[PDB]
Parts: structure tokens; sequence; C-alpha cells
């Protein structure tokens, strides 16, 4: 550039946080048509621009970063350095492809073009949603927002950590090997089941914090509670605050593995309903009416 | 196949350095965007 030493001027004025004060500062200095008229080269030689609000005018926004340089990557054209700028700005997220689209009214090889020559340098380092509506990527840096700890957190530590805290809540919440056998379940369960009947509130995150793997489990007690609401849906009670209570399906698929084995106690009571055990029909066997009743196929 | 031919293939390390100076002096560019090319890759696969 080297217009003058009002670029100097700029870099000292946005060097810290800068309001319309500097602005106005900057037009108290000297007289001032001048300064407006040379500001306004200044500003068209590829520097802050000015912002529309309730207020007069501000910068865009606090640094002197100063980088399109409009001629120099592979070659030259006046169309490269406008979509740099374009994607500047994105925000938190970053822009569509169909957004980028609809401003500008270009065609889309000119888009894709844009995209090769900029990947050419790396400023086209995207982040990737968890869903693709529209392909919301291509922000400029450091994949920032992830929209993820237990969303993107897919799919075999998710099943890993729910059998853990399984264990852990069906091991405080109850005593650990009264329920393999019926031999004195649990001997009057919590010794007269009165004011010790205690939970975790806050000891889950305890046991977490006793053991992870330090790529996403730091969990600021809002994924445990997602979690907790995935198991007060299927298998636990939870009584207002935090007593969880696990049983009535912990038992038998917990105890089914080396507890409960054949020769057993006494016969069961026909159509048990709260049962998902030894329940089949066929070597080859459906000749006539036996269990092929459900639904039909309506 | 001694006919003055095996020995004669390679030369001694003066006449040698300066053929050496002579490719790196010409054959610049292409190396160095190839190992800028691997800079450029050893940067953009360390994210996903």
């Amino acid at each position: 550039l080297s217009d003058n030493a009002k670029t100097l001027h700029s870099q000292m004025m946005s060097k810290g946080i800068g309001a319309l004060f500097t602005q106005q500062e900057l037009q108290k200095q000297m007289g001032i048509g001048s300064l407006t008229d040379l500001m306004s080269i200044v500003q068209e030689l590829l520097d802050k621009n000015l912002i529309k609000l309730v207020k007069q005018n501000d910068e865009l926004k606090f640094q002197g970063v100063l980088e399109s340089e409009a001629q120099k990557k592979a070659t030259m054209s006046a169309e490269e350095a406008l979509v740099y700028s374009y994607i500047e700005a994105s925000g938190r997220e970053g822009i569509w492809s169909k957004t980028i689209k609809a401003r500008t009214n270009l065609h889309q090889h000119v888009v894709l073009k844009c995209l090769k020559s900029l990947e050419s340098q790396r400023y086209v380092k995207s982040v990737k949603s968890v869903k693709f509506p529209t392909r919301k990527i291509y922000m400029l840096y450091s994949l920032q927002p992830s929209v993820f700890t237990d969303g993107e957190l897919d799919i075999e530590f998710i099943n890993s950590l729910l059998t853990i805290v399984w264990r852990f809540i069906s091991e405080n919440t109850f005593p650990n090997g009264f329920k393999n056998f019926e031999n004195g379940p649990k001997k009057n369960v919590f010794y007269a089941p009165n004011v010790k009947n205690y939970s975790t509130t806050q000891e889950i995150l305890e046991f977490i914090t006793a053991a992870q793997v330090a790529n996403v489990e730091l969990t600021p007690s809002n994924i445990r509670s997602l979690c907790e609401v995935l198991v007060y849906d299927d298998k636990l009670e939870k009584v207002t605050h935090d007593c969880y209570r696990v049983t009535l399906e912990s038992i038998l698929q917990m105890n089914q593995g080396e507890g409960e084995p054949e020769a057993g106690n006494k016969a069961l009571e026909d159509e048990e309903e709260f049962s998902i055990f030894n329940y089949f029909k066929m070597f080859p066997a459906s000749k006539h009416d036996k269990e092929v009743v459900y639904f039909d196929e309506w | 196949v001694d006919d003055e031919e095996l020995n004669a293939h390679l030369l001694n390390e003066e006449a040698s350095k300066l053929k050496e100076r002579i490719w790196i002096g010409l054959n610049a560019d292409f190396l160095l965007e190839q190992e800028s090319k691997r800079l450029k890759q050893e940067a953009d696969i360390a994210t996903g």
C-alpha cells in the first residue's frame, strides 16, 4: 500500500478494543474533510469496513490482520479474495453452499473453483456437523463449534459407559452379590429399609472421575443428566431427586449368566409378563396353531 | 564385460558435487513443490 502514515494510525487505533470513540478521536485530531477523504481511501486500500447501525460507524472488528493481498495465491482474479472475505465473517457455525449461492447471484462452478483454489492454501478447513441438511461446513479455523459430547459419541463407548454406570448403580443402590441366588436375598434389604436408604447425589460423577479415557469424557453434570433421562425411561423409576432404584429387570438379565443355571427351584406360573427367557417353538415345527398368532399381517 | 566400459561408469568425488550443484540450481522448483506438498499433506491430515 504505502499511502501515508495513516496505515500506522489505523494499526495504533486498531491495536486495542475499539469502538466509535476511536473514530471520534480520529476525526477529532486533524481537519475533518481531508481526514474523511483519506480515510475513505484507506478503507479502499483493503481495510476495515464501516457498519450501518443506530450509531454512526463501527469497525470490523477489533484486530489488524490485513491479509487478503488481492492478487497472489496462485493466479490473478478479483473474485477469490471476495469469497474469502465472505467466509471470514461466517460467524459461529459456518456458511452454507446455498447461502453463498443466494448471495452475489453467481454460478456454482465458480464456487467450486474457489473451493479448489482456496483449498490449495488451507483456508477451507471445515468443521462437520452431526447431521448434514445442506452441508453446514467450510468455516475458517480450528473446528471450533461442533454444534457433541454425547451426540457425536456413537456408538460403542456409549454402550460401555451405559454398562458400567448400570453396574455401579446396581452395586450402590443394592448390595453386590445378593442378586445371584434366592438363598436369603439382600438380608431384609438394607437392614430394615429405613433411614440409611441412600443414593449417589453427585457420587456417580465421582465414580466417572475415578476412571476415564480422556477424549470426550469430561461431563459437566449435563451428559450425566442426559444418560439419566436415557435410563429412567427404560428400566429405572427414579423417585423425585436422585434415588435410582435399578431393579425389576436387573436381576434376571444380570444373573442369567452363571447365576441362574439348570435344575432350579420351582416351575413358573403361566404367562409371566416380566420375563424374556426360554421362548422357542420350532426346530422346524410350525404345522398347526402354535405361537404364530401375533398380528398375522392385518 | 571388461571392455573399458566397466571401468568407466563413475568418476571421482571431485567432479560430482559440481554436477550436484548444477542439478540443485536448475531442477529446484519441482523438488521444492514436492517437499512443500509433503508439508501440506502432513499439515492437513492431522485433523479430520
